[PDB]
């Protein structure tokens, strides 16, 4: 059940490029992690005056 | 084995982007 | 040849620009005793310079400095390197109203660098390699063509070809052997000793041709094209595709240096004709290949360096496609502050040598001088240096006072393991590193 | 692999150190629009990719979009300031060179009045001895752009070198 | 479409960049030990031992058993042919010298003397031909 | 200028020791240590342990 | 394994791994952030007992948080800025056993 | 560590250095090091506060932010810059050292003999100086790059009789006869 | 967050010693930096060396004549025009 | 030789070469006027370089 239902050769963009960190891979659960909008990676970059 | 010569001169050196005096 | 002995010519002159040659004081049109390609007098492409090119002269420019007008001195102090001119130049500034302000006296080793052919060459042939569009330069190799891997009849007894597996170079379905492939096409490496050199001859030769032009400020009233082009009418410069163009080195005004050029005059220098803005310098930093042997096996890129120069910094061949150059004093004092340390690394020691004595080596580092004029951009960061060197003050890695207790420290090897550990006061400081 | 990557901001502007073969001779018009809105979108594409990545990271671990744990929250809470060299901030470099330009500006005005002091000790109504031409033709389209510092017609330049008056 | 017009439609596979070979690879052992190249520049001797000095000693001649232990030149007919698997590192260069036998002791770090070498602290100066490392007394697998 | 603070030294390998750094013949940095501390035993060893720590 | 958590390009680059001419703490904590990070070192604790993990265990200091002074690079690395900040380092050192 | 004259550890053998305060040295080639690596030290600030000025709309939307990830600038100022400080204060001493011996020396040499001879005996006047310093000076060696334009050799390239042209266009052209050329064998 | 963010910008606008800001301690060295307003004039240009002009009279110590532009008043920050009043003016311009 | 003067002997850095380095001499004799210049090295010595012929072969 924790699983990603389908045969992972279909989900393979996941496993081989950059997406291997930003994709939560616990048993094969390829689920997206969480991931700020460009709103807010500016909102949170612009607020710290970084 | 202390440093006998120029004991000194560690600290009296590069004064740092001189000031408006100079 | 000289086949086609006939019917090549009409026996009629054009009605219209047709012409007989009346006699030798007959002044033909284009005629001139020698070889030139690009035949162009002083009404085509007028030099902007004081003087014409003459043999006599030996630059078309204010060899002395003219009285009536205000003259300013170099921002460095000169030196006459091996192949510079040694002749004193003095270019007239102009003010952007065409008027002529102030004459300003050039570097002799930035603009006083003699040309000789064969060391631009090394930059030109640099730049009609790097100036093309490698990645198209791609082609199907004998692999990559998906047909049959097996003959389907083999060669037995009749009179077939002794072919099979038809994916090669000779069908008209085929692929090379060798193909011409991008990474393997060889980009080549540029020094920043012989780019200096081959941007120096040129901006001199543009110089010796006279064509070479000193504003005050390239600076629009407004953003706009038409502002830039009314501009150019003002200054007569020709940025129409035919006439010969303008090559901006943008650096902004005398006292307001700066590298990133004039956001007005950015915007205003996009007309479709023969223009191009370039940055203002001449250096570019030493090249480097990552990929050097073949540890990337994925790269498209290719062959040789992975640091081109840019397609906007000073080249050879947008030098000699745009006619006249237009210099603001403000990349002025850029070229002459980024090759300072350059000229004089490369006089002779006995040279050298003498140079605090004359007042070359004066380091607003030590204090010995007030500091002079930066970049906009670089002395913004000469003042967030300033007010952080108080940031430095009670840790012991301060930049500015390192290592300030090697005085009174005493060092004392240990017999048990082969270390040597400092200490300060009988009180063990050394770091013993982590592995 | 290993590509340099220590060099990508490093560059003093944004054309440099980023390898783009694509090149062409002549760039035309939109050509260059297209390279210099290139240039700084993969240096702003780069970039804000790479924000997302550390600042979605960070918050999947727990810890605030920037790395601050519960110990650097904490001190911030106290006062005690827990970074060691406080890099100057936006509203610094920002600042930093407001003035700068706030100061050359207040510079040229300041040189711009100056220069006219000198100017105006400029007596000369005609042309001094660089007039000569012994050694070549002078060159018509510069005295057109030298005859506002004077009052006598410059010029105008006979078929013969000019004898100096 | 022009290429072959189908067999450029449907797609093979594609070729990428073709990894190179150790670029010391032709000063293999068999010289490394054998011989050893002496001289001033523009006349190098591959010099090498005698050739009985180890099989057959009782009853040879007694004053050929020794002409087994100088450094003999190989004549130069077989110095050209090891040395032709050196010179091919940049050919038609007519001003690069041949790859020497052994590894001249400023070529070594011409490798870490590049700048794209400069950032990597280890493996620079010498740390392969530096004697072993030394780690924390705890150092441990 | 990588490092900001003396991060202890350790001495050469055994073989240098042997030839350059602790042999006065190149006035090695250690020829005055070598003959000062290290040259002399224990105070407790005798003949056979005159190597020991 | 249909999915491996990193290719054995990076389970061979032990450079990423070790801690080895690498720095293994990225925070750099001012004065006062380090006076506040040793007043959680509990009395009885002694640097001379946390050892180092060995080589096939990843060199990660997850930086000044509960217990850092277990984690025996964030030990050694709070332990070398308080030499730059001049801190007096009160626990005992590494105690190299004969 | 060396890279100044109190010696490095490796004094740990008390190598003295006596016979000293003995050279009046200019810091020549230093000084030139250091304008060099003050010009370092600046292009690095430079770079440590690039902020993002989008002259375009496109990715205006990052206009705030520096263009560096807070992490590497926070890296880049502790690697390359701060490092390139120590590397300009190590030159700012080597010679605000030197420098000391030299007002320690232009004292007691301007004694002995002379105030006048004084910057003379501690000079570096080459006689052909004036070849690469003032160049309208030096006569006894013809170091121009176009040597036939040298006042010694100004009589090589001709002087034409040249005329303008009004019903040319005021074109600038030469009253030289050109000389039948060769043309047969 | 609107304290953490503002008690740290008002350490930047002014809490420089000085750059380009930094009303409190001194002129930074670069106010003093060699400018050429024209040759022979150097930082005031109303007459020689204004900052020592006034180093003449009793002013020495009370009037400086460099830009510690630090001290410098900000301009207001220039915004859009208002639109164009005439609607064949005022869509034009949203054309340019 | 580099005036190493009697108060206890502080020399002058670049006036004594045991290697054989010195300013140029000067000229030959002043009323002539030498046509060339050599320059010198940024180094110090001339500009004299043997190159060889196909190095690649060794000749
Ligand atoms: N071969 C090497 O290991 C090598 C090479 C270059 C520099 N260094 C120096 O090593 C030092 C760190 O000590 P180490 O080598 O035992 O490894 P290390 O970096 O693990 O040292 C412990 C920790 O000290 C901190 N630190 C380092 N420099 C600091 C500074 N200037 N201010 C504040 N905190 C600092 C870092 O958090 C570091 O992780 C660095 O300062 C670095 O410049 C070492």
């Amino acid at each position: 059940a924790r699983r990603v239902q389908c045969p992972t050769e279909w989900v393979h963009f996941r496993m081989h490029t950059k997406d291997k960190l930003k994709y939560d891979f616990q048993d094969l659960a390829f689920r997206k992690k969480f991931e700020y909008s460009y709103e807010d990676v500016v909102a949170n970059a612009k607020d710290m005056c970084s | 084995r202390n440093r006998t010569q120029h004991v000194l001169d560690w600290m009296n050196y590069d004064g740092n982007l001189p000031t408006h005096n100079s | 040849y000289d086949s086609r002995s006939s019917g090549v010519h009409d026996v009629a002159p054009r009605d219209g620009v047709d012409f007989m040659y009346e006699g030798p004081q007959q002044v033909l049109p284009g005629a001139h005793p020698l070889p030139l390609f690009h035949p162009d007098n002083s009404v085509t492409r007028p030099p902007v310079s004081p003087y014409l090119p003459s043999p006599q002269r030996p630059h078309p420019y204010f060899t002395t400095e003219l009285p009536e007008l205000p003259h300013f001195q170099t921002t460095r102090p000169i030196v006459y390197t091996v192949g510079t001119m040694k002749q004193r130049i003095v270019a007239p500034v102009f003010d952007l109203a065409n008027n002529v302000t102030h004459t300003r006296e050039l570097d002799p080793f930035i603009f006083g660098f003699y040309p000789e052919t064969e060391e631009m060459a090394k930059n030109l042939s640099y730049w009609l390699v790097r100036c093309q569009n490698f990645s198209s330069k791609w082609d199907y190799e004998n692999r990559e063509i998906w047909r049959k891997a097996k003959k389907n009849w083999p060669n037995t007894g009749m009179g077939m070809a002794r072919v099979g597996d038809r994916k090669n170079h000779a069908h008209p379905w085929g692929a090379h052997s060798k193909p011409v492939k991008p990474w393997n096409l060889l980009m080549p490496t540029m020094d920043v000793k012989t780019w200096s050199k081959s941007n120096r001859m040129l901006v001199t030769l543009k110089m010796l041709q006279g064509k070479l032009q000193i504003v005050e400020r390239l600076t629009l009233p407004e953003p706009t094209q038409e502002a830039y082009l009314q501009l150019c009418r003002t200054m007569g410069w020709d940025v129409r595709h035919k006439g010969g163009g303008a090559l901006f080195m943008d650096g902004g005004s005398r006292l307001t240096p700066s590298s990133e050029y004039d956001r007005a005059f950015f915007f205003g220098s996009f007309f479709n004709g023969r223009n191009k803005l370039v940055r203002p310098t001449l250096l570019c930093d030493e090249p480097y290949d990552y990929n050097r042997t073949s540890s990337k096996a994925r790269t498209k890129g290719p062959k040789g360096q992975k640091n081109p120069i840019p397609i906007n910094r000073f080249n050879a061949y947008d030098a000699l496609t745009h006619d006249t150059l237009i210099i603001t004093e403000g990349a002025l004092l850029q070229l002459e502050d980024e090759m300072y340390t350059h000229k004089l690394a490369m006089l002779p020691p006995h040279i050298r040598a003498q140079l605090p004595e004359r007042g070359f080596l004066d380091s607003e580092v030590l204090g010995d001088v007030p500091p002079a004029l930066q970049t906009v951009q670089m002395e913004a960061a000469a003042r967030t240096e300033e007010a952080e060197q108080a940031m430095y003050a009670p840790y012991y890695d301060n930049p500015y006072h390192p290592w300030q207790d090697e005085g009174e420290a005493s060092y004392a090897v240990d017999a048990v393991e082969g270390t040597v550990q400092r200490y300060i006061k009988s009180r063990k400081t050394s770091w013993a590193m982590l592995s | 692999g290993f590509t340099m990557k220590y060099k990508r901001g490093t560059g003093l502007w944004d054309e440099d150190h980023v390898n783009d073969f694509d090149a062409n001779k002549y760039l035309s018009a939109r050509s260059t629009m297209r390279w210099y809105y290139g240039m700084e979108r993969l240096q702003t594409r780069n970039n804000m990719n790479a924000r997302r990545a550390t600042q979605s990271y960070n918050n999947n671990m727990g810890l605030h979009h920037s790395g601050r744990g519960a110990f650097e929250r904490e001190l911030e809470r106290r006062g005690i300031q827990v970074d060691k060299y406080p890099l100057t901030t936006t509203t610094g470099a920002a600042r930093v060179a407001e003035m700068v330009l706030l100061r050359r500006q207040e510079l040229e005005a300041h040189a711009k009045k100056a220069m006219e002091s000198q100017r105006q000790a400029r007596r000369r109504d005609a042309p001094s001895e660089w007039y000569d031409e012994t050694e070549g033709p002078l060159n018509p389209r510069f005295l057109a752009s030298m005859q506002s510092n004077y009052t006598q017609v410059i010029t105008e330049l006979p078929s013969s070198p000019v004898t100096g008056r | 479409p022009k290429a072959g017009c189908e067999e450029i439609t449907r797609q093979g596979r594609r070729v990428v960049l073709k990894p190179q070979e150790y670029f010391a690879q032709h000063r293999m052992q068999v010289w490394q030990m054998r011989f050893k190249e002496m001289g001033p520049p523009f006349s190098r001797v591959w010099v090498a031992l005698g050739g009985k000095m180890r099989r057959r000693r009782i009853g040879r001649q007694i004053d050929v058993k020794d002409m087994r232990y100088y450094w003999r030149p190989i004549e130069p007919q077989y110095q050209r042919l090891y040395m032709s698997r050196l010179r091919i590192k940049d050919h038609s260069n007519k001003r690069v010298q041949p790859m020497r036998l052994r590894a001249t002791n400023n070529d070594i770090g011409q490798a870490s003397s590049l700048k794209e070498w400069e950032r990597s602290s280890d493996r620079k100066y010498g740390a392969a031909l530096a004697p072993p490392k030394k780690r924390d007394f705890e150092f441990r697998v | 200028e990588e490092f900001p603070t003396f991060m202890e030294q350790e001495l050469p390998e055994r073989k240098g020791l042997e030839n350059f750094a602790t042999n006065s013949r190149k006035r090695g940095w250690l020829a005055q240590w070598y003959e000062d501390e290290s040259r002399y035993a224990h105070p407790g060893a005798g003949r056979r342990t005159a190597h020991y720590i | 394994s249909t999915y491996n958590e990193k290719s054995w390009l990076e389970k061979a680059r032990w450079g990423a791994f070790t801690k080895g001419s690498r720095p293994v703490m990225r925070q750099r904590y001012s004065a006062a952030a380090l006076k506040e990070a040793l007043e959680m070192v509990p009395e009885g604790f002694e640097t001379c007992d946390v050892p180092r993990p060995p080589q096939r265990i990843r060199a990660q200091s997850e930086g000044v948080v509960g217990r850092w002074y277990t984690n025996y690079w964030t030990l050694h690395s709070v332990r070398y800025q308080c030499q730059l900040a001049g801190v007096e380092w009160q626990f005992g050192e590494r105690q190299r056993p004969r | 560590s060396g890279a100044v004259g109190r010696g490095s550890f490796h004094s740990v053998v008390a190598g003295a250095n006596p016979r000293r305060i003995p050279t009046y040295y200019n810091s020549a080639y230093e000084l030139i090091q250091l304008h060099r690596a003050h010009r370092e030290v600046t292009r690095n600030f430079l770079v440590r506060d690039k902020v993002f000025d989008n002259k375009f709309p496109g990715c205006s939307l990052a206009n705030g932010l520096f263009k560096m990830v807070p992490n590497k600038r926070g890296n880049f100022h502790t690697r390359e810059l701060t490092e390139s400080i120590r590397h300009r204060t190590i030159w700012g001493q080597r010679i605000q050292q030197q420098r000391t011996i030299n007002a320690a020396i232009l004292e007691d040499a301007t004694k002995v003999l002379s105030p006048a001879q004084m910057e003379d005996r501690f000079s570096y006047r080459t006689p052909d100086a004036a070849a690469y310093f003032s160049p309208q000076e030096y006569t006894a060696a013809n170091n121009w790059p176009n040597y036939w334009q040298h006042p010694t050799e100004k009589h090589v390239v001709p002087k034409p009789r040249w005329r303008r042209e009004p019903e040319l266009g005021g074109i600038t052209r030469v009253r030289d006869a050109v000389a039948t050329p060769i043309a047969d064998y | 967050q609107q304290y953490m963010a503002e008690r740290r910008n008002v350490e930047e606008y002014y809490k420089w010693p000085g750059s380009s800001t930094g009303s409190a301690e001194s002129a930074s060295v670069y106010d003093h930096t060699v400018v050429e307003l024209a040759p022979g004039v150097y930082s005031g240009h109303r007459g020689t060396s204004a900052i020592e002009s006034n180093c003449v009279d009793d002013s020495n110590d009370g009037a400086h004549g460099v830009v510690q532009a630090a001290r410098l008043p900000v301009p207001p920050p220039k915004t859009r025009p208002p639109p164009p009043r005439n609607p064949l003016e005022h869509i034009k311009y949203q054309q340019r | 030789s580099a005036s190493p003067d009697a108060p206890a002997y502080y020399a002058v850095a670049g006036r004594d070469s045991a290697v054989g380095y010195a300013p140029p001499l000067g000229p030959a004799d002043p009323v002539d006027v030498i046509p060339f210049f050599v320059h010198r090295s940024s180094n110090g010595h001339l500009p004299g370089k043997v190159y060889s012929m196909n190095a690649k072969t060794l000749m």
